[PDB]
């Protein structure tokens, strides 16, 4: 065996090129097929498939990694230079292991685990252009152009200073273009923050694609990289050969992942509690319990938790629908609005919390800043692609802030001409906005409009405007207090789990009887607006209510009730905003 | 912060942490290290060497009769009010104020125990002066003027004054001065007991407990009766609705008064010493050891003084309502009078809110609103 | 004193390929190409990749693998061909320009292994950068030794001489440069990026600066499509290197016969069944817009600005538009940006943007700084991007003054000449203008003029061949209908739509058609006479006037309805139409 | 803390020292019937249990063993000899590990040679055999007294205090050579 390990090279090439023919779920040998007809010479492959046929090798196999994986390709290739061994291919098969030991606690990192595989699944910060790695210089002579070529002298590249035929003094310079190169994008990724169990230091590392696996995943993408843990040491000065004792550790990246749901117990145990005739008035009524006397505002950023389907409109030519429920919560300073918020925030996962002022440390948007590699530092928008962004104050937001707020909740995407070049960043968020009257209360009799001074399109994109009022009712005071000091002196994990299994699975499709319902609805808004009357985006509206209250009930199927109940919320929505 | 004497400053030890001692530690925490003392060499008569502390373990801390009957006495808090800056003639309620903050809540179970108060007023009212009592004072403290927050330095996280403080107290004098930055960042602290800080664009967030003691003045000179409440200061009014107490001071002309002051300071010219007062001050150990007593206690609030505490609630609520300026009664109110009366409460050495208490902290809070006329 | 064998080889075959290689007439073309180059202001050859392939296959191939090492060598080659050919002037630079190579590389295959070699690429150009002489052959002098020295080749950068030619010295460190004695190359630095087509969705476009020397400083310009020929090389950066294409020649991205010919015998039957298919007008109009109810005159118009009219010059230099611009005012819904999608989903060459865009080019050309060079650089905007396609501009109500007064000039010239701080330049921009905007207080009030409806400026106004004004209607039936649409969208989520013609068959048939330059008929020309006169004789009140502008839109919008049907002579039938739609475009105040 | 230095821990001559190595310790002479005895090793145990220390070589015997080395002797007999006494050194000790208390301690070997092989005449000699084996003739004319010449050699910087231990000098008529500082 190689020096200070076990480590076979025959014996482990041939264990894993049976174990590449013996398999039981026989798929490597299919997509070796895929590979032949393709010509896509990287064969990945899921590690757990080698622990369950071969633990001991897959523990070989993460033990040394860089050493095993030579023989991984050794026997991929003769076995495609045995299934199909006639064949053309830019270059013969390679392998890209994946999701082998799942030590995903960035934060929790070890010297013990130096140059052995490992994945970990966060979301990727920043990226840079990939780095053009020299690995052979070419020289010539100033003199006599001696040609001649200095090949991989380990990073560094060792300077003739002598030349060859004419044998003067140090006379060979690069010539850069005629060297050999190759591709090592770097790239930062900030550790995946819902699963680390404090999050009070969130944890990054820098990453690098090596010539392959460059420029694939941009910037915010939640993936699993797995790769080789490596540490290297740091020169104290370029020019001196000491080092530091402390060595930076990066990961050299061979598979990215981009990225069932817990176990009977709990699908059994949702499924049960959905069938409770109340469960769409429990959930709201246990969302938030803290909160007291707040009925309508809970189901609303319920069904907005929940959320409309997911729609492709893509073969009809209209784009995609925003699919997610944005909703504003308007109402008077003190009001627990601030609160529900970080509730919803501290429950959500995946979403963002921000402040409608730029002074919000993480900013609602994303620009390019210089270290002094002009890279792009993403937004709460971004990074909430498909979470929740709870933003407060959103009265108090800047005009430009405000058109890229329109940009996409018109969208689900944010346009950013970077340097030039423009970049359409989806974000297929749900706004949970917060925002509180202008003057010390609100003034009775003035519209929102004029009560917070936004545009009217802007707040029209908002499908659910909830005014909430701390009215002047001692006995409401008596009653809040009473809940208050009885709080003095169901948990969120079942419901978060509900949420989430009805997002994974439950995807509900409409019903004919829900279709005539919405239609019945809309026109008899249209009627009473006859004489702020009906629009189809308050057809939307109910359309994604439905859709999200069919979800709250797992039917799969959007239902009377649901459009009935997205009814009674849209115009309790409007008797919330009635002013004439 | 008991180690250092009030002329001198704190000092640093580098400490090298490794292996498994390595992340038991955190910036605050008050920790004891045991660990040999050596040199590292990063020549006059002799090498000079930087020195280091090498760690081996660590550990993350936490009266005679006589005293007692003095607890027993009902003046006894009151002449603990009259200790505090008694050269500090008047604003004895202040006082009181000030000690309710000391002492701080419960955090009963969780609620939020820390006691931030603010307090304006016209330049030249001891407030300063009462900031650097309170912080000669408090066992564990700091002071600042607006570094505060925590920052990541070129690589480590180099906590702020407000990380410093871990349940003690940061006095904070030109408030009013303040980064608008940093009157976010100590909205958080108020709001969440955290301190998130990204200068990498990474959300790092630190356990920031501590009661913020804010001193501010009113812009363009003495404060404007006339003028509204933050027309004469530059500060969010949602961030002073977030303080337990906001306490304003105006120097009205009052011959008689300004008098007594003026006999009080003539006094100290002439004795470096308060005029002999009813209680005389205590030595600040004393307090401190009362202070350290009154936090072993944790009183529970009895159902049935909620009754009355609701009561009260809406009865001054009612007086916003009548008040054409809104004054900011939420419940956010009530929860800070839960902290007042329970705060009492420990300086009671009794486990149960008494009635007196609500009422006390009432008025306190009613002089409060006072203040603002 | 060390000669590179293979690239004398190649010089030598590559001599050869241009003394003795011929055009199908037997005679040298290339002798030809470089008797033309004689002239001043020509110096790059143009050579076909394929026919020195033809005449020496491995000479391609060399060529391919080794560009960088035996391009000096071909230029060479090409001086020594020139300079004996003819009385060349005996200083200035010959290039030898490469074309037609089959090879083409989008910006995402390009890799490490690509630098040094001969490659073509495709796609859009983002922002220009001035023309810049760059020392390329140093001529140094050393201050101790007085020894100048010379051919020391610098690779992008000012790397001085090793050491002094006297070996002897040992200065190392005082090499005077004289400045008239190197050689110098004029470089203009050019961002470009992936297209649209090569982009995949969501996804970030890469982003490329390529050098361009010789005749190709300025053969493309800002924000168009071109096509590059070169290869990419290595530039040292502050061992760092990063990579730049030098393009050498560089060509625009990619007749009816030859459409007809290249398109496939069914593509031809769905064509020519499409310009057969009578009543195809409306019947189109209902494929391109299966999710809309209503507003047919707008799927017509928007259809009609699709193909457009006939663009004409006159004979003192003066462009006659062939384009159209339309515009939408409507209240809030009622699909204007939904329409706007559609419009930009369906047709390449289309871009949606908003009036409330902040960028630094605001929809148009601007000259902004660099951020790295800190000097200027033309930055093309999405209307310079949109040359020769469409805009979907939304908030068009909403636009900026700066952007509204330089629209305007693209619009009056269908150009912009853009000059700030010293930098000057012009961009040729005709690109049809979709136009989207809401009435003032955002309803449209019919007894209020137009203008009265809306803050565009007259001019603007006047310059928009059509108006649609969508007006919310109470209308139970429109809101009704509108809602069963909606719902049969949503409730049936693919086959709801019903696209008589398919996208792609309308695609096809929209450039089969544009193939085609209708001519205007004399019987269309007393028809287009005497339908003016009848909008004349009508005067009217009408929201706006009318105008000499309303006979252009006409005839442009007669020219399409001519193209609409490929038919290439324009008909009485194509003009009433066309009058008929515009003056149903008019709205006549109704107070 | 930089205060202390830890130390360093851990054709092809370690080759040719196993081929004298095995050379020496395997090699058989005799027969069956006489027994294919090791003849070194016998006599290295024989020499080490009296205090000989030396050895008599057979250059024909290594030959016949292994030509090479034999060769190599002749090419560079100097360096070859150090490590056959190397190895002359570890077979020896192998063969005699459980010495008496105090014996323990190993003392070199003078590894001397013969051959078979004819003399070469005095006045046939070249500087070609210069760091070449060379074998000859003749009756000696004139001895010295027997001295000591030092190999191991040691010594100290006079101000500095700087001490070189363990400096080998090349056996031979071969001058000192001092350190300059
Ligand atoms: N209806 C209510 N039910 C329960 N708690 C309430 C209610 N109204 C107010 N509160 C309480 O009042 C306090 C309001 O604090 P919070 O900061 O969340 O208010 P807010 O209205 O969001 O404030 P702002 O708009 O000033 O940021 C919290 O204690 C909240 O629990
Ligand atoms: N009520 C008071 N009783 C006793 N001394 C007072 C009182 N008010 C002010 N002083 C004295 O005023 C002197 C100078 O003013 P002082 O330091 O109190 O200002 P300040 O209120 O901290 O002002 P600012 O916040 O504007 O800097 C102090 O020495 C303090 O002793
Ligand atoms: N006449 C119509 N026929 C069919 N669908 C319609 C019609 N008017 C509106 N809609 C529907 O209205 C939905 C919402 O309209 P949309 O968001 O596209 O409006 P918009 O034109 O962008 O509005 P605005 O710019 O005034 O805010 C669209 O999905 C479209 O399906
Ligand atoms: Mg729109
Ligand atoms: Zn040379
Ligand atoms: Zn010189």
């Amino acid at each position: 065996v190689i020096w200070g390990t076990d480590v076979n090279v025959a014996a482990c090439k041939e264990n894993f090129q049976r174990f590449l023919q013996r398999f039981i779920d026989p798929l490597y040998m299919q997509r070796l097929g895929e590979i032949n007809v393709i010509g896509e010479p990287f064969l990945n492959v899921n590690c757990e498939h080698i622990k369950s046929f071969d633990k001991n090798l897959y523990r070989q196999l993460i033990s040394y990694p860089q050493e095993v994986i030579p023989t991984f390709d050794m026997a991929v290739n003769e076995i495609f230079f045995d299934r199909y061994p006639d064949s053309i291919l830019e270059h013969q098969i390679q392998v890209r292991p994946f999701n082998a030991l799942k030590t995903k606690n960035m934060r929790n990192l070890n010297p013990e685990d130096i140059d052995q595989l490992i994945t970990i699944s966060g979301m990727v910060i920043r990226t840079s252009q990939l780095i053009p790695e020299m690995q052979e210089a070419f020289f010539q002579c100033q003199v006599c152009a001696h040609t001649t070529r200095v090949e991989m002298d380990r990073g560094r590249i060792a300077e003739p200073s002598v030349c060859g035929r004419c044998h003067t003094t140090h006379s060979m310079a690069l010539i850069h273009n005629r060297s050999l190169f190759s591709d090592k994008q770097m790239i930062k990724l900030q550790e995946s923050p819902e699963d680390m169990p404090a999050g009070q230091t969130p944890h990054t590392v820098i990453l690098f694609a090596h010539n392959d696996l460059v420029d694939k995943v941009q910037p915010g993408d939640r993936v699993n990289v797995t790769g080789i843990y490596r540490a290297v040491p740091i020169r104290v000065n370029p020019r001196v050969s000491n080092v530091k004792s402390v060595y930076k550790t990066h990961i050299d990246v061979i598979h990215y992942r981009k990225t069932k749901l817990f176990s009977e117990k709990r699908v059994e145990l949702l499924k049960e509690l959905s069938r409770k005739p109340d469960i769409y008035e429990r959930l709201a009524s246990a969302l938030a319990p803290s909160i007291y006397e707040h009925e309508d505002i809970k189901k609303g950023i319920l069904l907005q938790l929940f959320g409309g389907t997911r729609k492709d409109f893509s073969h009809t030519g209209r784009g995609k629908f925003r699919a997610e429920i944005n909703i504003l919560l308007c109402g008077d300073p003190g009001t627990s609005k601030s609160q529900l918020l970080q509730y919803v925030y501290n429950l959500v996962p995946r979403g963002q919390y921000t402040s409608g002022k730029g002074s919000s440390a993480v900013g609602l948007t994303a620009y390019v800043m210089k270290d002094r590699q002009l890279v792009l530092q993403t937004g709460a928008l971004v990074l909430s692609d498909n979470g929740i962004c709870c933003i407060d104050e959103f009265d108090k937001m800047n005009e430009s802030t405000r058109s890229v707020l329109h940009e996409v909740m018109e969208q689900q995407t944010l346009s950013i001409a970077k340097a030039g070049i423009i970049c359409q960043l989806n974000a297929r968020t749900s706004v949970l906005a917060a925002a509180n009257p202008i003057e010390s209360q609100w003034n009775p009799k003035k519209t929102t409009i004029e009560n917070i001074q936004l545009p009217h399109t802007l707040l029209s994109r908002f499908d659910l405007i909830f005014l909430m009022l701390d009215p002047q009712d001692e006995a409401y005071d008596r009653r809040l207090a009473h809940h208050l000091v009885a709080l003095y002196y169901l948990d969120m994990a079942v419901l978060k789990d509900y949420i989430a299994y009805a997002h994974s699975t439950i995807m509900p499709r409409l019903s004919e009887e829900a279709s005539q319902a919405l239609i019945e609805a809309y026109v008899d808004m249209r009627k009473i607006g006859s004489s702020v009357s009906a629009y189809p985006r308050q057809l939307e509206s109910l359309i994604r209510l439905a859709e999200a209250h069919a979800k709250v009930r797992l039917s799969n199927k959007v239902e009377a009730i649901d459009v009935e109940e997205a009814k009674r919320l849209h115009r309790e929505a409007l008797k919330q905003s009635a002013t004439d | 912060s008991d180690q250092v004497p009030v002329g001198n400053i704190p000092r640093s030890i580098t400490v090298l942490v490794e292996g498994e001692n390595t992340r038991i530690a955190q910036p605050g925490d008050h920790v004891s290290v045991t660990g040999i003392f050596l040199p590292i060499l990063r020549v006059v008569q002799g090498l000079l060497s930087e020195t280091y502390l090498e760690a081996h373990r660590i550990v993350k801390m936490n009266l005679t009769r006589e005293e007692l009957r003095q607890i027993a006495e009902e003046d006894f808090y009151e002449k603990l009010a009259a200790s505090i800056a008694p050269e500090i003639y008047g604003h004895e309620d202040v006082k009181k104020a000030l000690l309710l903050l000391l002492v701080g809540g419960v955090d009963q179970s969780k609620i939020r125990g820390n006691i931030n108060i603010c307090l304006m007023g016209d330049p030249g009212v001891a407030k300063s002066q009462l900031l650097s009592y309170i912080d000669r004072l408090a066992p564990r403290s700091q002071y600042t003027t607006g570094g505060l927050t925590a920052a990541v330095l070129r690589l480590t996280l180099e906590g702020g004054a407000l990380v410093l403080a871990d349940q003690g107290v940061c006095c904070i004098d030109e408030f009013d001065k303040m980064a608008e930055a940093d009157r976010t960042a100590i909205h958080e602290v108020m709001e969440q007991q955290t301190i998130s800080i990204a200068k990498a664009g990474i959300l790092t967030t630190l356990n920031a407990r501590c009661s913020i003691l804010a001193a501010a003045n009113p812009a363009y000179g003495r404060y404007n009766p006339r003028r509204s409440l933050e027309q004469n200061i530059q500060l969010p009014a949602a961030l002073l609705s977030r303080f337990d107490l906001l306490w304003l001071i105006q120097d009205r002309p009052d011959r008689d008064n300004d008098l007594r002051l003026a006999q009080h300071i003539t006094y100290v010219h002439q004795h470096s010493r308060q005029p002999p007062s009813q209680f005389e001050p205590l030595d600040m150990k004393l307090m401190r050891r009362y202070i350290a007593m009154c936090r072993e206690k944790q009183p529970m609030v009895p159902e049935s003084l909620a009754d009355y505490i609701t009561a009260a609630y809406v009865e001054m609520r009612r007086e916003a309502w009548a008040s054409k300026d809104a004054t900011y009664t939420s419940a956010r109110t009530l929860l800070a009078i839960l902290r007042l009366s329970t705060a009492l409460a420990r300086l009671r050495m009794v486990d149960v809110v008494e009635k007196e208490d609500v009422n006390e902290a009432i008025r306190l809070m009613e002089m409060s609103k006072d203040s603002l006329l | 004193e060390v000669r590179d064998e293979v690239a004398e080889k190649c010089q030598k075959l590559f001599l050869d390929f241009l003394e003795e290689f011929q055009s199908s007439d037997g005679e040298i073309k290339y002798l030809q190409l470089a008797e033309e180059l004689i002239r001043p202001e020509r110096n790059t050859l143009v050579v076909s990749f394929v026919d020195l392939e033809q005449f020496n296959q491995q000479l391609s191939t060399t060529i391919q693998e080794e560009f960088y090492r035996v391009y000096p060598y071909l230029c060479r080659a090409l001086k020594t061909f020139v300079k004996d050919r003819k009385e060349i002037p005996l200083a200035k630079d010959f290039y030898v320009a490469f074309q037609d190579l089959p090879t083409r590389h989008k910006i995402r295959e390009l890799t490490s292994s690509r630098i040094g070699l001969l490659t073509r690429i495709s796609g859009q150009v983002v922002r220009t950068h001035p023309v810049h002489p760059e020392l390329v052959s140093g001529t140094f002098l050393c201050l101790d030794c007085q020894t100048v020295i010379r051919d020391v080749e610098q690779q992008f950068k000012y790397t001085q001489p090793n050491i002094c030619r006297n070996p002897v010295c040992a200065n190392r460190r005082r090499f005077l440069l004289d400045t008239n004695k190197s050689r110098f190359v004029d470089f203009q630095k050019v961002r470009i990026q992936e297209t649209q087509a090569e982009l995949p969705r969501g996804s970030i476009p890469r982003s490329l600066e390529v050098i361009l020397r010789a005749e190709a400083v300025e053969s493309a310009q800002a924000g168009d499509k071109c096509d590059f020929t070169g290869t990419l090389i290595v530039v040292p950066d502050v061992l760092s290197y990063r990579l730049v294409f030098l393009a050498c020649c560089v060509a625009p991205t990619n007749t009816a016969e030859s459409i007809k010919n290249q398109m496939t015998v069914k593509e031809w039957e769905k064509v020519f069944e499409m310009s057969q298919d009578k009543n195809l007008y409306h019947n189109l109009c209902t494929s391109l817009f299966p999710t809309i109810h209503g507003n047919d005159e707008v799927k017509r118009g928007v259809l009609l600005m699709l193909f457009g009219g006939v663009p004409k010059t006159t004979g003192e230099g003066t462009s006659l538009r062939g384009d159209i611009n339309v515009c939408i005012v409507g209240d809030p819904s009622t699909a204007k940006s939904q329409f706007l999608k559609h419009v930009e989903e369906f047709s390449p060459r289309a871009v949606y943007t908003s009036g409330k865009a902040s960028s630094a080019a605001g929809l148009t050309a601007a000259v902004v700084r660099d951020e790295e060079s800190h000097e200027f650089v033309i930055e093309a905007g999405a209307l310079m991007l949109a040359d020769n396609g469409v805009c979907c501009i939304d908030e068009f109500d909403k636009m900026d003054v700066r952007d509204q007064v330089a629209i305007h000039e693209a619009m009056e010239q269908q150009t912009i000449s853009i000059t700030k701080a010293g930098v000057k330049a012009t961009l040729n921009a005709r690109t049809s203008i979709l136009a989207a905007a809401n009435p003032i207080s955002g309803h449209y009030d019919r007894s209020k003029s137009l203008k009265q409806n809306i803050n565009l400026s007259a001019p603007i106004m006047s310059r928009f061949d059509l108006f649609f004004i969508l007006v919310d209607e109470c209308n139970e039936v429109t809101d009704y209908a509108i809602a069963r649409r909606i719902v049969d969208l949503h409730s049936r989520i693919e086959e709801s739509i019903d696209r008589v013609y398919s996208l792609d068959d309308i695609r096809r048939y929209l450039l089969f058609a544009r193939q085609f330059k209708p001519k205007i008929s004399k019987e269309s020309e007393d028809f287009i006479v005497e339908q003016y006169k009848h909008l004349r004789q009508r005067d009217g009140k009408s929201s706006w006037r009318i105008t000499v502008r309303q006979l252009e839109s006409m005839i442009r919008l007669s020219e399409a309805m001519a193209r609409m049907h490929c038919c290439d002579e324009v008909q009485p039938k194509h003009v009433k139409e066309a009058f008929r739609l515009l003056n149903k475009s008019i709205i006549r105040v109704e107070t | 803390s930089g205060f202390d230095d830890p130390g360093i821990f851990y054709a092809r001559k370690s080759q040719l020292q196993r081929r004298f190595k095995e050379f020496l310790r395997q090699y058989r002479v005799g027969t069956d019937r006489t027994g294919f005895t090791f003849k070194y090793r016998d006599e290295l145990k024989r020499h080490y249990n009296l205090g000989e220390y030396w050895i008599e070589v057979e250059m024909e015997d290594l030959a016949s063993f292994d030509e090479d080395l034999a060769d190599y002797l002749y090419k560079q007999p100097a360096e070859h000899l150090q490590l056959l006494e190397e190895a002359a050194k570890e077979v020896a000790d192998e063969v005699t590990r459980p010495r008496p208390s105090g014996e323990e301690v190993l003392q070199d070997i003078q590894v001397m040679l013969k051959s078979d092989a004819s003399p070469s005449s005095i006045r046939s000699l070249k500087s070609d055999m210069m760091s070449h084996l060379v074998k000859i003739p003749g009756i000696i004319i004139a001895a010295s007294a027997v001295r000591a010449k030092a190999t191991r050699i040691s010594i100290q910087c006079r101000s500095c205090r700087n001490t070189l231990t363990n400096i080998a000098m090349r056996p031979g008529l071969e001058g000192y050579a001092l350190p300059r500082k």
